């Protein structure tokens, strides 16, 4: 957590006071530039596939970003860097698996201008390491915690 | 906390039978909140209602939950019940333990009863989280919108236009009438069928209430029940109907020859041309696929009614109710291919002998054969062709078979009584007022011969024309090979090709004939799912005149009442944001076909808005949205997380 | 192509020439016909599905089990061999509890089914795969006679599990036998059987004589020179029922009868010697001077 | 021990199909327990899982035809996270198999009657999921 | 004149029974959708030529007609299957007959020739098997003397014969192992 | 009712329930229309309160009056196979949910008087008549069942197991008399071999009804699934002419039956009925037309598929409103084709079974389109 969340939770209990976390979702604190129209994604790559754009939404360009899964509070420093979020925050209070909804986004949006007719096998073909892309910090939190 | 009451239903033995109603009233006492819990035979009748609504007051219930058949068809009936002991329609939940368990696993009755028992824990366990909702209280516009210019929706336009409200048919042909107009007479009265049909077709022209559009399509469709936003488009004829007399000169200088629709192939109409003489409009159009643009049509035009650069308009509408009556098409036997249709000349469908018979037809009402003109002098008649045959996908009765079958051997027989005419058929069908009557008639009066066989296949003599027909007399356990001039196939009724578009324009479903969908067959038979829509007419299923013409009065009635009351009630299980939540991710926007989300700013952030008015509650958009703001009420995860514990365990 | 030839009954002991028009036909159009050691009878469905459908596909999967064993799909020139592999093969794939049965019998034997084995007509396999165009490719000697062409009943139908087109109004082998020269020529009721099938030929033989003298008519009536087919049972009965014909209706029509493989043979520069023309009932020399 | 599967309807279409086998009397396996919902646009990767965490077996999900969605395109989103779903599992070691989706209509009873009957087989073959009891341990 | 005492209230059944699980149950209660139509009668090539009707057949079944199963009439059916490619009922019309031919070898209504064809496969493996110019005649053709099938391969000989008997098959047809002849 | 095999109570009851508290509908039940007089848009009637001897307003529909009354009349709802008291509901989901008494049984003892809580029953009810102006009137009065005792051939009314099949409704019914078991009148025992005959009073000249009614073959096979689901045993036979399921479903329901369900048919018009007076049972004497031979086979229970036939009172309704009749003797519509629910007499409406024998299908539909034409 950053320090300065640490010190308010704190802060809160010393005065008597219950500590309130944030609850939207990364997008809001990070600066990069959102389509009006909403979020199309065409084709998934892997962070060292090509060199993004650093104004645009790293998720719009096909990147696997999980700001939109993510609770806000640290800043988002990873997109403001120039990599995509990896979801270390966590889920949102009315989100109880991560990777579940993450995924639920990217699929949601992804060959949305061709929604009816994009093929719905690129995704699971591009993406090789579906846990490590989704559950990278709460797999022990998901409903299905383990590989059998 | 909640205080729910559960209802198991028997629905007599319906479910009776196979669940153990008993136990499982006993059983949904067990779970948690549950603090009343009985089984009646019929939940929705008298008794049933008031035991509901008495406990709902006596035991302040806040949640009701009843075990009976699929909420499709009863879930408005309970919950104007609970309303009216006070009860939030919302509140209230259905389990689905005769359609969706009873009916299926009749001979396992304790795994039924098992079964029916996880569906009220798994129900009950929804209703804990079910929210109480406001009903959207919407105005309707009052004007219809009729689609198909048949008996049946010329008969809705009629009804609703005299009760006075505003309505709209359109039509895609050139005119109104459809197939109606192609028959020659009609079953039972042997009435010619234009004959009678004309002045209703006259009448529905010239209707102050009734707006016309024929050679139109209704190419989209928007809105909900009451708030409709159709698109019509009006094909462009390239003739000027105000200029236009309907004289027909063009046609008989027009040298390009187009096959006609109208006659099924049997004749020949000009590129210029009108269905039929007593078409109404009594307008001509021209077909720009064969039309070659000599000029030579307008030289005998005297009022300049052609019009080569002409733009087909789109008239936008708003209506509040939508009758469909697209009617229907014949089944294309080709594939029954030992009748030798599409091989052998002298094998014709039903609906091309009608044209044949038709005094107004190709042949100048002529029975001949197609491969040399002649008159047959004996006529084969083949029953369920296309019908009750699982070879073709079609397991069903197309009604009007046997009766215009017998009908079309009377006209034979009038115009020529020496014919031999012989009727292969399985049952004749003829259980109308007056059809018995008018199958004796066809036998004692006429000399019509019943041969009960379905025939095996027809074998052409190539040298004759003749055809044989192979089939067994059951009545006699004998074998026959009778020799025929001409084989009459008696086609089935099968949806119209345009039946797909429609469908996806009106979102109505279709039954297991193919045929659209009524919400009820006996409870609402014109209206479907989709409230707002209806039907009418042979669209709905294979009928005769006399019933399409009650189902388009029919439809009208039931049409008219959201239109007379001006308001009515939608569902509120619409999505909403949780700007607290909401993060402005942009995920949710595209996924919305109607646009009902979009990016907003709010409090100096950007949040996400869905317009209630644009949301039909489909769900897409809670689902996609990755930070939990966005949630459709009704159906909200917590409720389904909670309803999946269900099957499991309480909760 | 490696396909295991299931020679049968007929064909290998009496009709042996049809085996060597076959092999040297097959082997032109780059077919590796394998050795199907131990094979026994289909079993013929007229007799053993009437008289024990279980002992039939226990036994029809028991020679599937030799092709599996030896890991390839199963070709035969037989409508009666085809039908019964066929639908023995089609059975233990879709229904379960006939699986069980016959691999519960075939443990006593050291067998078992996993129904990996395919079974194809060799003139299916002709038109589907090899093509028709490699046929007219290796005619050395176009043979320009008239055909009446007999599809018989189990090549096709049932239609519902064989998937091989319409039975009402076949292309399959007309187009085959027309591109060696010849001329299908359309006989009424074309289509209809020979009669020999379900076993009829055996306890009614009268009966089907009397199928066979009609199919006969109409193809002399048509203009044929000689009748093709693909199934020993109808070569037969069409050959060997000539005879009983003559000595019993009374009628002779010295029509010459041979196999798709036979007429491929002649049409592929083969030796008539080679295709025992001379151990056929009905002599085919008349049908020899017109090619 | 006799499979627990779950089902997931879509109200205008599959919900109606299961329905219309019953008015038909299409009799199929006991271990399904449908949950209505709107659109199968409804459905996500977050119920199915939830779904394998309480114990099921099998899991299915019926919807509109492609292209007939009474909501117009709900099917192609859910299309598109059942393909990726279906990888997960694997990943997560459960098999493909434990989880079947499909397009019924409101008028394919018989289809859905089928639907059923292979997939109660498909789940009684492979047995239990044993995911709850590892998680209990 | 008949009465209920002459019929069988469970014959269809039996049918039923006797064609599962081969060639399935599904595939031969077919014969309780048959409408009596009579387009297998029409269809039918030996029906031109006999007393023979198909659909009398399905009818006596149904009905209980237990003479069906000493019929002559089911044994001149060939197996064309075209009947049951053109019943509009689905009925596996070609299936049920060979079925009921099943019940018939069990109640002992089979021909000779029928016996003596399935005692060449139980004892020579094949329905033709091979005689002394067969050997003669494959030799001058250019194939192999004896051709590669179970008639000369004892270990596929022996296997049939222990199906056989784990089937009944020989019981059926009513052979004596020690005598090699039929009863 | 068929082709859903729905319960009737499914889709009847919530209408009854409706129409009972419509704010627009006004409901008089227990009445008659006694006179109509004058035209369209200006019609005078009078309608005949009946009266129930009950207070409607008082009475709570419990019914503990009846088990305390002592005599016991039949009950006509039933068909004469259940009996019931002289202070009753016609069956359990009644519509109103109030009692009545039929004084023409009753013998004014006053022993329910002192059980009934609310003091309802008042012997000294008047039944009014009511005033009403009315600009439309729609005829729904339905039909009755052919009366199958002129068919002497078939029994009906000498043998104790011929029975018609709306009887066997009642029989069949859960809220019956028997509790929905099929039991035969002789002895009460279930019957293991049940023979439908078709037609009984329909396309016949000797009765002099030459129509079709319709229905018959679809309740026919309809009642034979029930007796197929509650016993699966019992041998169930069709004697018919034609199989007339002709409307959506209508002959996949056909097929079903005997797929499905084993219920065998015989194409043949039975000749005649003769019943075993040492058993009860019943043998049937037909030709099996599809055979070309006679059949004598028994059974224990011979149900009349019975015709329809314009109820009682059809003649009395025909007077008061002005209407015709078709050669069927049923209501005459304007036009065969295209009024269909109109009459000749300007501001009559028909709708329903009365017009000419159809389904619960077709007589909603006209309900509605009669409701659209008036
Ligand atoms: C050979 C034959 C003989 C028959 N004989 C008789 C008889 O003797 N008596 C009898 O009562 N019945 C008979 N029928 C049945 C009769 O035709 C129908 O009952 C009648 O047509 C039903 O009316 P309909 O308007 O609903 O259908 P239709 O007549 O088919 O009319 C539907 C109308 O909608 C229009 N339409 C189609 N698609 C669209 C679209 N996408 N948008 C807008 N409009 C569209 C069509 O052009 C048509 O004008 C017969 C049927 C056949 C096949
Ligand atoms: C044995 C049997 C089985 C059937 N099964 C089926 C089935 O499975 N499915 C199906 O769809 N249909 C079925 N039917 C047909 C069904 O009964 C009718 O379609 C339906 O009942 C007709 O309804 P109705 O209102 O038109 O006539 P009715 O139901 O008879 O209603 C007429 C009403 O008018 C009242 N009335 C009569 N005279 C007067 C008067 N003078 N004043 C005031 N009121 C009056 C009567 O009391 C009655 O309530 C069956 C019929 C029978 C006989
Ligand atoms: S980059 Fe990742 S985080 Fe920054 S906005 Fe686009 S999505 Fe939301
Ligand atoms: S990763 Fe951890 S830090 Fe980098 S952005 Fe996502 S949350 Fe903020
Ligand atoms: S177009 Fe000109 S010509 Fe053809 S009809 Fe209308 S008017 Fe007569
Ligand atoms: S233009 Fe020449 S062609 Fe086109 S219509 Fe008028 S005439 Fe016939
Ligand atoms: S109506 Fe007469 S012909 Fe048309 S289908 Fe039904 S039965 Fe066959
Ligand atoms: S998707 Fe969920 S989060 Fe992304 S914006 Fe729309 S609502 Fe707010
Ligand atoms: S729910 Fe279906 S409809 Fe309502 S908004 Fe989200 S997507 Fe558009
Ligand atoms: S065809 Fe099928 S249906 Fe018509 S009779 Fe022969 S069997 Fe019964
Ligand atoms: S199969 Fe047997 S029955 Fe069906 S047709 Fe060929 S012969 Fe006649
Ligand atoms: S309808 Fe639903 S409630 Fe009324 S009875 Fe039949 S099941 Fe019970
Ligand atoms: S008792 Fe008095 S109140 Fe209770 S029912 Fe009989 S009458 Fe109506
Ligand atoms: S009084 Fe008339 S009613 Fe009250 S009980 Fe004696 S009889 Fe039945
Ligand atoms: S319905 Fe079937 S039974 Fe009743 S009359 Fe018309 S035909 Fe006879
Ligand atoms: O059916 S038979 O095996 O007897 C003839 C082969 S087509
Ligand atoms: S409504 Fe069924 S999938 Fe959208």
């Amino acid at each position: 957590p950053n320090p300065e969340m640490i010190a308010e939770v704190v802060k809160a209990l010393l005065e008597g006071k219950e500590p309130e976390l944030p609850k939207k979702n990364l997008c809001e604190e990070c600066a990069r530039k959102k389509s009006e129209e909403g979020v199309a994604i065409e084709t998934i790559k892997r962070n060292y596939e090509g060199n993004p754009d650093p104004e645009k939404c790293l998720l719009e360009q096909g990147y696997i970003c999980l700001g939109i899964a993510t609770r806000e509070g640290c800043g988002a420093p990873c997109p403001s860097s120039g990599v995509p979020c990896s979801g270390c925050s966590g889920p949102t209070d009315a989100v109880v698996d991560q990777g579940a909804k993450m995924i639920s986004a990217l699929c949601s949006d992804f060959g949305i201008d061709n929604d009816r007719d994009v093929d719905p096998m690129i995704l699971p073909k591009s993406i090789k390491d579906k846990i490590g892309s989704f559950y990278k910090f709460t797999l022990p939190s998901a409903f299905v915690p383990i590989r059998l | 906390e909640p205080r729910i009451g559960v209802y198991v239903c028997h629905c007599g033995v319906n479910i009776g039978g196979t669940v153990d109603c008993p136990d499982v009233t006993e059983f949904a006492k067990t779970l948690k909140n549950v603090v009343v819990a009985r089984d009646y035979k019929y939940m929705c009748a008298d008794p049933g209602q008031e035991m509901i609504k008495k406990d709902i007051k006596e035991h302040n219930l806040n949640r009701v939950v009843v075990a009976a058949c699929s909420p499709r068809l009863h879930e408005p009936t309970f919950r104007r019940c609970v309303a009216e002991a006070g009860l939030n329609p919302f509140l209230f939940e259905f389990a689905n333990i005769r359609e969706h368990c009873s009916w299926v696993h009749m001979h396992e009755k304790e795994k039924a009863t098992e079964k029916a028992k996880d569906l009220v824990r798994m129900a009950v366990a929804k209703a804990r989280l079910l929210e109480p909702l406001e009903f959207i209280k919407v105005g309707v516009t009052q004007r219809a919108l009729v689609i198909g210019g048949g008996v049946a929706g010329i008969q809705t336009a009629l009804d609703l236009g005299d009760m006075g409200f505003e309505t709209i048919l359109v039509e895609k042909t050139p005119s109104v009438g459809g197939r109606m107009a192609q028959l020659d007479k009609t079953f039972p009265t042997n009435d010619c069928s234009i004959c009678i049909l004309a002045p209703k077709m006259v009448d529905v022209a010239k209707h102050p209430n009734v707006k016309l559009y024929a050679y139109s399509e209704v190419v989209d469709v928007q809105g909900y029940v009451g708030n409709f936003k159709v698109k019509i488009m009006k094909k462009a004829r390239y003739i000027d109907e105000t200029k236009c007399t309907g004289c027909g000169q063009c046609s008989e200088v027009c040298p390009i020859d187009v096959p006609n629709e109208f006659d099924m192939g049997i004749g020949m109409r000009k590129a210029i041309y009108k269905p039929f003489p007593q078409a109404v409009p009594a307008k001509y159009t021209i077909d720009k696929e064969h039309c070659i643009e000599c000029g030579l049509c307008a030289k005998v035009c005297g009022p300049n009614a052609i019009d080569f650069d002409q733009e087909p308009e789109i008239i936008e509408a708003e209506v509040g109710t939508i009758i469909c009556a697209i009617g229907y098409d014949a089944f294309d036997p080709t594939v029954r291919e030992e009748y030798g249709y599409g091989v052998y000349d002298n094998v014709v469908t039903a609906l091309e002998l009608e044209r044949m018979i038709n005094a107004s037809g190709p042949t100048g009402g002529k029975v001949i054969r197609l491969s040399d003109g002649q008159k047959p002098k004996r006529i084969a008649f083949i029953q369920c062709v296309g019908s009750r045959d699982a070879k073709v996908g079609n397991k069903y009765c197309s009604n009007v078979c046997c009766m215009y079958a017998m009908k079309n051997s009377q006209l034979i027989k009038e115009k020529s009584p020496d014919t031999e005419i012989d009727i292969y058929y399985m049952d004749i069908r003829a259980f109308s007022k007056g059809y018995e009557e008018f199958y004796e008639r066809s036998a004692k009066q006429y000399g019509i011969k019943f041969m009960r066989g379905r025939p095996s296949q027809v074998i052409e003599d190539p040298e004759t024309g003749n055809l044989v027909v192979r089939a067994e007399d059951t009545l006699l356990g004998e074998i026959l090979e009778k020799e025929y001039d001409l084989v009459v196939l008696s086609v089935g009724m099968v949806p119209t090709k345009s039946a797909d578009e429609v469908q996806k324009i009106l979102g109505i479903s279709r039954t297991p004939d193919q045929f659209f969908m009524e919400a009820h067959p006996k409870l609402r038979p014109v209206d479907t799912a989709t409230d707002g829509v209806y039907l009418a007419g042979a669209c709905q299923g294979p009928k005769d005149i006399p019933a399409s013409v009650a189902q388009g009065s029919a439809a009208a009635s039931r049409a008219a009442i959201p239109l007379a009351k001006g308001e009515v009630e939608v569902e509120p299980i619409i999505a909403s944001v949780d700007a607290e939540i909401c993060g402005g991710c942009g995920v949710c926007v595209k996924q919305c076909p109607y646009g009902a989300p979009r990016l907003v700013e709010k409090d100096g952030k950007v949040v996400a808005e869905v317009i209630s008015a644009l949301c039909k509650g489909c769900g897409t958009c809670p689902a996609g949205c990755p930070s939990g703001a966005l949630e459709q009420d009704h159906f909200k995860t917590i409720q389904l997380f909670k309803q999946i514990e269900g099957m499991f365990r309480d909760t | 192509m490696k396909y295991a030839f299931f020679l049968g009954c007929i064909m290998p002991n009496r009709y042996a020439g049809v085996e060597a028009a076959t092999r040297t036909v097959m082997e032109k159009l780059g077919v590796e016909l394998v050795d199907m050691t131990g094979a026994s009878c289909c079993p013929a469905p007229g007799v053993f599905g009437s008289f024990d459908q279980k002992t039939w596909l226990t036994l029809a999967a028991r020679n599937l089990c030799i092709a599996e064993e030896m890991g390839v799909d199963i070709v035969t020139v037989c409508n009666g061999c085809y039908g019964s592999l066929f639908e023995a093969a089609h059975l233990l794939h879709d229904n379960k509890e006939a699986l069980n049965f016959v691999n519960e019998k075939l443990d006593k034997v050291g067998k078992e089914y996993k129904g990996n084995v395919k079974v194809r007509h060799f003139a299916e396999l002709i038109y589907n795969d090899i093509g028709v165009d490699k046929i007219a490719e290796k005619v050395e000697r176009p043979l320009n006679i008239n055909v009446g062409v007999h599809y018989g009943c189990h090549f096709l139908k049932p239609t519902d599990v064989k998937h091989l087109g319409s039975a009402e109004r076949p292309v399959m082998l007309d187009e085959i036998v027309e591109a060696t020269g010849a001329k299908s020529v359309p006989y009424a009721d074309k289509m209809m059987c020979c009669g020999a099938g379900g076993g009829v030929r055996a306890r009614e033989l009268e009966l089907s004589l009397d199928m066979t003298n009609e199919k006969i008519e109409n193809m002399i009536k048509a203009g044929a020179d000689c009748t093709v087919n693909v199934c020993p049972f109808c070569h037969l009965q069409f050959d060997r029922g000539q005879i009983e014909i003559k000595e019993k209706f009374g009628k002779e029509y010295n029509f010459p009868v041979l196999h798709l493989s036979q007429l491929l043979g002649l049409a592929m520069g083969m030796d008539p010697k080679d295709l025992a023309l001379s151990v056929h009932q009905i002599s085919v020399d008349p049908l020899l001077k017109k090619i | 021990w006799e499979p627990k599967i779950i089902g997931f309807c879509c109200n205008w279409c599959t919900y109606g199909g299961a329905d219309t086998a019953g008015v038909g009397r299409m009799q199929y396996p006991p271990s399904i327990r449908i949950i209505r919902v709107m659109c199968s646009g409804r459905i996500e990767p977050s119920l199915i899982l939830k779904a394998f965490k309480e114990g099921a077996d099998g899991v299915f999900v019926g919807g509109c035809h492609l292209g007939d969605c009474h909501y117009d395109s709900g099917n192609y989103k859910w299309q598109r996270r059942v393909m990726m779903l279906y990888e997960l599992l694997e990943e997560l070691g459960i098999e493909k198999e434990r989880l079947n989706h499909e397009w019924i209509s409101a008028s394919e009873g018989e289809k859905f009657q089928n639907t059923m009957k292979d997939f109660y087989n498909k789940i009684e073959a492979l047995g239990p999921c044993k995911l709850k009891e590892e998680l209990d341990k | 004149m008949i009465y209920s005492s002459d019929l069988n209230k469970n014959l269809a059944s039996q049918i039923i029974e006797a064609g599962t699980p081969i060639p399935g149950d599904d595939v031969v209660s077919s014969l309780k959708a048959c409408y009596q139509c009579g387009t297998c009668t029409g269809s039918c090539p030996s029906g031109r030529r006999t007393s023979y009707r198909t659909r009398k057949v399905i009818r006596k079944a149904l009905l209980g007609m237990d003479d069906v199963l000493d019929s002559d009439d089911i044994w001149k059916c060939t197996t064309c299957y075209t009947c049951y490619e053109r019943c509009p009922r689905d009925v596996k019309v070609t299936e049920i007959i060979k079925t009921i031919r099943n019940l018939a070898a069990q109640k002992g209504n089979m021909a000779k020739a029928h016996k003596m064809t399935a005692m060449y496969v139980l004892k020579y493996g094949h329905a033709v098997p091979a005689n002394k110019n067969t050997a003669e005649l494959r030799k001058s053709i250019g194939l192999s003397e004896k051709a590669p099938i179970a008639q000369f391969s004892e270990k596929d000989l022996n296997e049939m014969n222990t199906l056989i008997k784990e089937l009944g098959f020989d019981e059926l047809i009513g052979f004596d192992w020690e005598k090699g002849a039929l009863k």
